[PDB]
């Protein structure tokens, strides 16, 4: 039913090597050239990528900011309320970001904010303005 | 196999089945009830046993029936009828046995036998055994044909056949007990040595050999599963198919280097696009940090938009730093998935210059086995006789194989130095015109009822004829003669004044420089008591070394042997002999092979006898008059001594059946 193992012999490949006298040499020269071809686009992207890798030297370590550890609080101070309205305008719906702007306010309180202080802070128009941008 | 069933196996016969031949002589038994068949089959097997256990004396019907026990000895005619069939077709009482019943005083019919090869001798023995008048015409000054044996002092080395291919069902087994043949098993170990003279390392030898055998199975798969047996209206040869297989393995080595490096580009390019996001991100980060400093430089106390700027920028740079952290994590996984592939590359080549040289030695071994370039063997059929391999180790004949012809020859009317030049066969008999080899003018005429031709196939092939048939052989026979292949291998016999090789090694190889010389002095045999090395010349080398002097040839032999054992340990040879079988006019080659475009059925054509037309038109359809035997006429055992011998037995059976009748069919 099947060849010895590792031997590669399908009906398609035998015909393509018998079709003429040097039809053997041709298709094994087609392949030596298709492999020189690939081994230097290897070496060319391996060199392009050596240059892009030179630009990332140092990573972004000068560019970090320390982690502020601050215990989450319940009451909304007026300053915190004001930050939220501005965060809403700069984002809108990304409660995780807003939670990170205000710093001492979790993502559930932010969503609860959205409807508690909804009238008084006119959160409705605010999101309309964000969507235009 | 043992018992009665062993005798049927040792006689190349199914112990539990009637053969096509036995059907022809016992059409009653085989179309009859299954019980009679087992009786018959036992009677055959029992008789064969009796002969086999002591083949130095004749086995008479009386001796036979006596040692059968009932119910089997209840029918004397069935026993008499079995024993006679066996005796006729040379299954019992063939070779050299003392008779019990001395020969019929007067002889019946006359048969001329061309050639005293083993096949000649074997029929002649049998025909004389049957009360016929037998004369053999032999062109050489010696019996044996291609069983040649050099003899000089204690030096003995055959130039022709030298190997008995295993006694498991071999007729030579029986002949070995009849004649004092010293049979020494070979030892199978064959160390290869390349042209430099260094031994090939064990790991490489095993690697190549297995590839060799895997390449053979591959050709078989191309033949029987892919039906790759015609190429541009011509039969595919074995050699072509091996190329097509080797090419497709070199193809696949390249197909898979390509696919592997194509995995590195597909990943070096995922990395490129990711270094691009990371260089761009380290720029949105560089300015957004700048922006955060400036916002943080504004000193407090701040209004809330100015305070929201710092917080928003701080959050954004943190979010943007999460991103570049995740990306330098992917960037760490792909830079390792690229070193893993780099250190796990697939094989660079299919076979190197050096491996392909050692493989060429294994191809020279096939070229020796079939005495022909692989480019000529039929891919479909070159091994059609594998099913009938004997069992056991091969052996050599250590006192010379010639001892067998010479033994068979004793008692027979043999005209040596008589070359047949014309065979004339007519509805009323035959005449053979022969001449003296020493003086061609002397001319001889032999009249006979039948000619048994055992001319080598290379002789029968010769253009212009060495032997003219009158009337000419029908086209169906001459086309079989053209289609078949008649190969060539030669031997160099080196006689020394000391053993300087491994005495516990019977044979050892020598790897060729090039494909074209893979056959040139590729193997050496240490077979004999005396110090004789014996060096083969196979494949395309065989036909070309015949145009080169003995001394140029022994020189290359000495060279090769120097490289393997060093110049000091290899002396000049005392005696040297170099064969040229293709040059020999009584052989024109060495043995036959299934050429591309031929088949084993051509061997059956070579065996059919010739029946001349009628003398008087409208006279009754005549008898067959011209019969053929020899190595090329036996389908299941060609190019061997045992096949030669069996074909002689076969013709002697059917000539006797024809000219003495056969009562065993009633
Ligand atoms: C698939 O399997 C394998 O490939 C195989 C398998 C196993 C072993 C072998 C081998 C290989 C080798 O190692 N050895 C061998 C070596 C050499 C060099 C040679 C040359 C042969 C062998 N034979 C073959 C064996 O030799 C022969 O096939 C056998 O001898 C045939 O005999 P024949 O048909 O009777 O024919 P003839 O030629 O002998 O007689 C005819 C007579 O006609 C005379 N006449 C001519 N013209 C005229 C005329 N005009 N008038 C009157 N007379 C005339 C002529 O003078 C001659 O005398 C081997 N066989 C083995 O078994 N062992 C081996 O050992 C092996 C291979």
């Amino acid at each position: 039913r099947k060849p010895p193992k590792g031997m590669f012999l399908s009906q398609e490949d035998v015909e393509a090597v018998s079709a003429n006298a040097t039809a053997a040499t041709t298709v094994l020269r087609q392949l030596d050239m298709e492999l020189v071809s690939v081994k230097r686009q290897i070496q060319n992207i391996k060199q392009t990528n050596s240059a892009l890798k030179e630009k990332l030297d140092g990573g972004i370590e000068p560019y970090r900011l320390p982690e502020v550890i601050q215990k989450c609080n319940a009451r909304w101070t007026t300053e915190e309320q004001l930050l939220a309205v501005q965060a809403i305008r700069k984002y809108g719906r990304d409660f995780q970001a807003i939670s990170d702007v205000i710093g001492n306010k979790s993502v559930v309180q932010v969503k609860n904010f959205f409807v508690n202080y909804r009238r008084r802070f006119n959160i409705d128009e605010v999101l309309q303005e964000w969507e235009a941008e | 196999p043992s018992g009665v069933e062993g005798a049927a196996f040792q006689s190349r016969l199914p112990h539990d089945r009637m053969t096509s031949q036995e059907a022809a002589c016992f059409p009653d038994i085989i179309s009859g009830p299954q019980q009679t068949q087992k009786v018959f089959l036992f009677i055959r097997n029992r008789t064969l046993q009796l002969w086999l256990d002591n083949p130095k004396i004749q086995l008479t019907f009386e001796a036979t029936l006596q040692q059968l026990e009932a119910p089997y000895n209840s029918d004397t005619v069935l026993v008499h009828r079995v024993h006679s069939y066996l005796e006729r077709h040379g299954l019992i009482n063939f070779g050299i046995y003392k008779r019990i019943k001395p020969l019929p005083t007067k002889k019946t019919g006359k048969v001329i036998i061309i050639g005293s090869g083993v096949s000649g001798l074997a029929a002649a023995r049998q025909l004389q055994s049957f009360g016929m008048d037998v004369t053999l015409l032999e062109a050489r000054d010696r019996v044996g044909g291609r069983v040649a044996t050099f003899r000089k002092g204690n030096y003995v080395a055959d130039l022709g056949a030298m190997v008995v291919t295993g006694l498991g069902g071999n007729p030579m087994a029986v002949v070995s007990k009849q004649v004092n043949m010293e049979l020494a098993k070979i030892k199978q170990k064959c160390p290869l040595y390349e042209a430099n003279g260094q031994a090939v390392p064990k790991e490489k030898d095993e690697m190549v050999e297995q590839e060799f055998n895997r390449l053979l199975e591959a050709t078989s798969y191309l033949s029987h599963q892919l039906d790759f047996n015609v190429l541009n209206n011509k039969p595919v040869s074995l050699g072509q198919a091996l190329e097509v297989v080797i090419q497709l393995q070199e193809k696949h080595v390249k197909d898979e280097q390509i696919e592997h490096w194509k995995k590195i580009v597909k990943t070096q390019e995922e990395l490129k696009e990711l270094l691009n996001k990371m260089v761009n991100l380290k720029e949105k980060i560089k300015e957004l940090h700048q922006q955060y400093k400036e916002a943080s430089e504004v000193k407090p106390p701040r209004d809330i938009t100015a305070e929201f700027l710092v917080k928003s920028k701080h959050r954004d740079l943190t979010a943007l730093c999460k991103e570049y952290d995740e990306l330098a994590e992917t960037q760490g996984k792909l830079e390792e998935k690229l070193q893993e592939l780099e250190a796990n590359p697939p094989s660079d080549v299919y076979l190197s210059s050096r491996d392909r040289q050692i493989l060429d030695w294994h191809f020279a071994n096939l070229e020796f086995a079939n005495a022909t370039p692989l480019s000529t063997l039929s891919l479909k059929h070159w091994d059609q006789d594998d099913d009938f391999e004997f069992t056991g180790s091969h052996l050599t004949v250590r006192n010379g194989y010639s001892c067998v012809p010479v033994a068979l020859a004793e008692g027979l009317d043999i005209k040596l130095n008589t070359a047949v030049r014309q065979v004339r066969y007519t509805a009323s008999g035959c005449e053979v015109i022969a001449v003296n080899t020493r003086s061609t003018s002397q001319t001889f005429i032999y009249k006979c009822d039948a000619v048994l031709c055992t001319l080598p196939l290379g002789v029968l092939k010769q253009q212009p004829p060495a032997v003219q048939f009158v009337p000419p052989l029908p086209e169906w026979k001459t086309s079989a003669v053209q289609r078949m292949g008649f190969g060539n291998l030669n031997k160099v016999v080196l006689c020394f004044d000391r053993v300087f090789w491994d005495p516990s090694v019977n044979l050892f190889g020598h790897v060729g420089s090039t494909t074209a010389s893979r056959g040139e002095l590729f193997l050496f045999w240490n077979l004999y008591k005396a110090p004789i090395l014996l060096a083969l010349v196979a494949g395309e080398a065989a036909g070309i070394m015949e145009n080169i002097s003995d001394d140029v040839i022994v020189g290359r032999c000495l060279a090769i042997l120097k490289g393997i054992f060093g110049s000091s340990a290899v002396p000049q040879p005392k005696e040297t002999v170099v064969s040229r079988w293709r040059a020999d006019p009584w052989a024109r080659g060495s043995y036959s092979y299934v050429a591309a475009g031929s088949s084993g059925n051509d061997y059956d054509l070579m065996a059919q006898p010739i029946t001349p037309g009628p003398s008087i038109p409208g006279a009754p359809q005549p008898i067959p008059r011209l019969f053929f035997a020899g190595e090329h006429t036996i389908r299941n055992y060609p190019a061997t001594v045992h096949g030669a011998l069996l074909s002689g037995l076969r013709e002697a059976g059917r000539i006797a059946d024809q000219f003495l009748g056969a009562m065993y069919t009633l």
